């Protein structure tokens, strides 16, 4: 009960809120990626989704700044507005502070902003799980931003549908890709496998992958289209 | 529209190979009374930075709350901070261009001449200035108020320009801030014979001098000054 799921300004008997929990199940309803990361580099794997196929999909890779940029997963009114703020703290800190803001710092200020909408009355917390990969001071980065605010620093998670066979390709290979360094292509490998275990009656083209990278010396780049036919 | 009620007078700097001098006399000067003895310019932010600020005791002192905050902002949300996201003089320096340029367009000027010296956790030694004007310029030496009319040509010839610095070692840079200082007290009203020096290195680390005294005294000279121009 279940009769409290209709203000997240009530609390159940169980020690929860629903509205949070459901929240949680909207990121699961839309589309599917994949993160992963290298001392050296960062990668994030989604795949686009269409509508039918006159339609020309949708783009799942919002870069943030220069240093940073994320994926989505679920809802897409939610990310659009989730990231806007994002890339404004960056902004932000590279006029007033001359400096590649830390996805740490940057992660943990969206935590804060979810719980600001899900305190007061109206608005509700976010339907979209974020995944925030960046390159900083203290080397990469690779973040998963949650509708409850929850952020963990991991070397590879996957949200959305069907992710767990991710989390399976990556828990296996785990201390594998941590030993991979100077090379983006490998990375790459390792993440166009992860997204097929993640896949059911589908199967991989040119402008489903769409591959994002971030390191060193190279700054924060989408692949799209043609760029990523070297690693179909 | 503040005015200056009681104000340091003259910072002092320059660059050596391996890191930075600033100085500066210790007096707050209520105009013509020399009024209070003992006053610290020099504040160390950080640990690889001082910020002498010079100007208004009034608006120091609220630049040293600032500043403080900065330091204890750099702790909040980080794992460390030691050297993952080190405070840098850079980062302290654009911070303070941004506030006082903010304030001179809200017609309320923080009356000052600041110099940040310090050295960068990348090995670059950082020299720049900031007034309230809201002025910037980075250059390989720096003085202000009096002192940028009167002390700064001489420490002209230690270091013309940017190729001169690998041949000016630490003993010879000292020596040239206190022959500077040496001529601030002789020749400025508002220049104490009290002065603190702070060597920042970056291999050295922080070195804090207080409460030196200017020596190398002239006045044995004095005897033979008779008249005005014209008396026996």
């Amino acid at each position: 009960r279940n009769n409290y799921d209709g203000d997240t300004v009530t609390f159940s008997p169980t020690g929860r809120l629903f509205q949070v929990e459901y929240a949680l199940e909207a990121i699961k309803q839309g589309s599917v990626t994949v993160g992963l990361r290298s001392n050296t580099h960062a990668v994030l794997v989604a795949l686009k989704r269409n509508a039918d196929e006159l339609s020309s999909y949708q783009k799942k890779i919002i870069k943030c700044d220069e240093h940073m940029g994320l994926s989505l997963a679920g809802l897409a009114p939610d990310a659009r507005v989730l990231s806007n703020y994002l890339r404004q703290q960056c902004n932000y800190s590279s006029l007033v502070f001359n400096r590649k803001l830390a996805v740490e710092r940057a992660g943990h200020l969206l935590c804060d902003k979810a719980q600001k909408n899900t305190q007061s009355y109206g608005g509700r917390p976010y339907g979209v799980g974020l995944l925030i990969i960046g390159y900083d001071k203290s080397g990469a980065h690779l973040l998963e931003f949650q509708p409850s605010g929850n952020v963990t620093e991991l070397y590879g998670t996957a949200i959305g549908a069907r992710s767990q066979g991710a989390k399976t390709y990556l828990e296996r290979t785990l201390d594998t890709f941590i030993k991979i360094d100077g090379n983006p292509d490998e990375l790459i490998k390792a993440g166009v496998e992860a997204i097929s275990q993640s896949l059911r009656d589908e199967s991989l083209t040119v402008d489903n992958l769409s591959i994002a990278i971030v390191g060193k010396d190279t700054p924060f780049t989408i692949y799209d289209g043609e760029a990523v036919a070297k690693y179909i | 529209t503040q005015q200056p009620i009681v104000t340091g007078t003259s910072v002092i700097s320059m660059k050596y190979d391996n890191g930075v001098i600033i100085a500066a006399d210790n007096l707050g000067s209520y105009g013509s009374l020399l009024r209070f003895n003992g006053v610290e310019r020099l504040i160390p932010v950080g640990d690889n930075t001082v910020v002498g600020i010079s100007g208004d005791i009034s608006d120091m002192q609220h630049i040293e709350r600032l500043l403080k905050d900065l330091v204890t902002e750099n702790a909040y949300d980080n794992p460390l901070a030691d050297a993952e996201e080190a405070l840098e003089p850079s980062y302290i320096f654009e911070y303070l261009a941004t506030v006082m340029y903010q304030r001179r367009s809200k017609m309320n000027p923080l009356w000052n001449a600041i110099i940040v010296a310090g050295v960068q956790s990348n090995g670059d030694q950082f020299l720049r200035y900031v007034n309230l004007l809201g002025v910037t310029y980075s250059s390989p030496t720096l003085a202000t108020g009096f002192g940028a009319h009167m002390a700064n040509p001489l420490l002209r010839k230690v270091v013309d320009r940017e190729s001169d610095i690998p041949k000016t070692t630490v003993q010879v840079a000292e020596e040239a801030i206190v022959n500077a200082m040496r001529v601030l007290y002789y020749r400025d009203a508002r220049s104490s014979r009290n002065f603190s020096l702070a060597i920042i290195d970056k291999n050295t680390g922080l070195t804090f001098k207080k409460n030196l005294q200017v020596e190398n005294m002239k006045w044995d000279f004095a005897k033979d000054i008779k008249g005005y121009g014209t008396q026996k």
